[PDB]
């Protein structure tokens, strides 16, 4: 059944909270829709390349419309002597290229107290009953999310322009500062998030875009 | 601490609910407005025919 | 003895409490300090029940104006939904929203005396008349009143004083319409025309005005967003 | 044979309705083409209860954002009724009223570690603050703590990260207060104090933040008027 | 006057019946006599194929 | 159905009665049956022509 792949979750990549940071700065951005790739490069001895997918994203590769509801967890890795609060903004259109208020959009407020690994789920809020489905015409897709470390990408300037296959953007910012003991101008924290699929989402359509790729990564560059 | 214990096992079990982004609202007869089928099933999708290598 | 009405307001509440847009959750407890409001009957003299802010978007607006002249024929074309929506006054009450979804009520006020017996036509066209927009524009006048008069159309009497009530529906082939700024699926839901049907004459031993409203009822405001809404306008007349 | 849907929906109306702002009269008969809309159940998505028009005055805003640091005793204030009815969001839905009656809700963040043992003080002043300003400012800060600890307050400790809730009632000589252009009403019905009352230290071997959001509740917009609200403002913090 | 105004909505539903142009007198076996059957609905007319360009 | 097309209305044409007209004059004539043609010329600025019918 194709719900055992809607609902397996994966941990994606990872940013940092670099506590010499203002009240307001952009600390993560993506788009919500299930296509989101991650290229490595083969680290031992040969030139290879390779991508991975979510669950989510693997299994609506062979469709073309997609729609239901996205869940994102966000855990924090600091210890018991560190104090914050972080906000989570939603967009359904347009994008997000300037810090929004706090009640034209929906927010979140959570805290980095006794209790870390907040989750959310995003529901449906186009005025579409469906979206498309993104492909990549190279073996070097384009970015989709905002700094990653495992990708080597750092940039934190917010990207957009993919309305037509997405369900909206999701944006992280700083509301009061990390207070760490030891002191700061050296110290970070790191937090990780995994995507999942609502119990709504929904595939119905037939392609042929993955007609050429291959699981045969091994040796193809010769 | 049990807060940070308990929402540390596998599958984000533990987690916080975060009141989500909105409601979800759909009506049984969707699959008769949009491709008259529904694709919930690989089981069935898979018996199928596809080109393979003349 | 009283109540000291700062310690005896003083209360501890959860740190987790919700807004219809924000959202805060926290583990710590925090302190409150309630004090309550009196009833007041006496407290309320201007209320009525017309002016609220959910009916808002149901307040008529002028869209039209025209002055006829004697013996001519004419045609005069505008967009309903964009010239409504576009209203100073009603940019503002749909600003943080980004879909909506209403129907058209549109009304036309004539003056003319027992001495001018004329006639004209209003009709409308439902979404999907850009297409034929650039073609439409090139037939005569006379044979444009064929076709606008199978389609929701009224009749303006000169003879007499009287016409105009027309209720539209929401037709699209989407859920809602983007009211965003640089949206442009407002002025493509519709279409407004008015053209000489019969020229104006008088009885001699030279003018006669019409105008037009227009307001929306069933209306639905979703998705919450920081964005512009279409630049506000000026209706042109 | 069918409905001929052009001429099946055609009726006639009186000349006379009202629409809660415009009243029309007139003793000649109408005609009426009402086109209705569909059901549709499966037109409903983005559909939340949170959300809406009426409830939009309750939606939370920043007005204040400090951070302080090491042996220093400071003091700042605001007023909290300008603030939130001059924010930018908030004056587009207050456009064409003209008075206003609403509760006061006041929320506080606070974020310490266990190694900082500091506190603070937050307290509100009433209508009439306005005569005796010259001269409170004149007071030293360690006795200006002694007059805000009687009025409604709240205390914000550092070793914790907690405190900040403030209900306070509607207290004005008038029925309501005057919103329009040039009003200085909602300048003079309350103020906030935010003064040291221990100077913030740390355990070493340098800075904390607080912010405070702001609403409204049980809302009463009256008077419906074509007059230009307070020239709006964003929050100088 | 009332006569002139309920006259002039849409679709000539205000006018005059003018005791019409003879009388209406068709039999139910009349697709029996003629052509066989009836070419009353369009949707089931369109089910029929068209030649189009080769 | 097609009852829909035999039933909506439309306007055709007008013809004039100019008072200075004589007791027994003939001012309309016309043939009883649905195939009534109605031809224009663009009257923007090009040469194309085309005909209408009613919906019978």
């Amino acid at each position: 059944h194709l719900s055992t792949f809607f609902g397996r979750e994966a941990y994606m990549d990872r940013f940092e909270w670099k506590t010499t940071d203002s009240y307001d700065t952009l600390l993560f951005y993506t788009h919500v829709h299930p296509i989101l790739f991650k290229r490595f490069e083969a680290t031992s001895g040969d030139y290879d390349v390779g991508m991975l997918l979510p669950p989510v994203g693997y299994a609506t590769i062979p469709f073309s419309f997609w729609r239901g509801g996205m869940t994102f967890r966000f855990s924090i890795v600091a210890s018991a002597f560190h104090r914050g609060r972080l906000r989570i903004v939603y967009q359904p259109q347009g994008g997000l290229g300037t810090v929004p208020g706090f009640s034209a959009a929906f927010n979140r407020v959570i805290d980095l107290g006794d209790a870390r690994d907040f989750e959310v789920t995003v529901e449906w809020n186009q005025n579409i009953a469906f979206r498309e489905v993104h492909t990549t015409g190279s073996n070097v897709p384009s970015a989709q999310y905002t700094p990653g470390l495992d990708v080597g990408r750092t940039s934190q300037l917010p990207l957009g322009d993919q309305t037509s296959v997405s369900n909206g953007v999701l944006a992280v910012y700083v509301v009061n500062d990390l207070v760490s003991p030891d002191g700061g101008t050296d110290e970070s924290v790191e937090v990780n998030w995994f995507v999942k699929g609502a119990p709504s989402f929904e595939v119905a359509s037939r392609d042929t875009k993955f007609a050429r790729w291959s699981t045969h990564w091994s040796q193809e560059e010769f | 601490s049990p807060l940070a214990i308990a929402g540390n096992r596998a599958g984000g079990s533990g987690a916080i609910t975060l009141e989500p982004f909105g409601s979800d609202n759909t009506s049984p007869e969707l699959s008769k407005l949009h491709f008259g089928e529904t694709y919930d099933h690989m089981r069935v999708l898979v018996k199928g025919y596809n080109f393979y290598k003349a | 003895a009283v109540k000291d009405t700062i310690e005896g307001n003083s209360e501890t509440l959860s740190g987790t409490h919700q807004n219809e847009t924000l959202a805060l959750y926290s583990n710590v407890d925090q302190t409150a300090v309630k004090i309550m409001s009196s009833i007041d009957p006496t407290r309320a003299d201007c209320v009525s029940n017309d002016h609220e802010l959910g009916n808002f978007l149901s307040r008529p607006v002028r869209i039209m104006r025209e002055s006829i002249s004697l013996d001519e024929r004419t045609s005069t074309t505008i967009a309903p939904w964009d010239v409504y929506l576009r209203h100073p006054m009603i940019n503002k009450k749909i600003a943080n929203y980004e879909y909506l979804r209403a129907n058209l009520v549109l009304e036309v006020v004539v003056n003319g005396g027992p001495f001018f017996y004329g006639k004209m036509l209003l009709g409308y066209t439902p979404f999907g008349y850009e297409d034929s927009l650039k073609n439409f524009n090139r037939i005569p006048i006379g044979h444009q009143n064929t076709m606008l008069s199978q389609q929701p159309h009224v009749k303006i009497d000169f003879c007499e004083s009287t016409g105009g009530v027309l209720h539209l529906p929401f037709v699209y082939n989407r859920n809602y319409m983007r009211i965003s700024e640089g949206s442009g699926e407002p002025a493509s839901m519709g279409e407004l025309r008015l053209n000489t049907l019969n020229a104006l004459k008088n009885i001699s031993f030279s003018v006669a005005t019409i105008t037009v409203f227009a307001y929306l009822d069933n209306v639905e405001l979703v998705a919450p967003s920081a964005n512009d809404p279409i630049t506000a306008q000026q209706p042109e007349l």
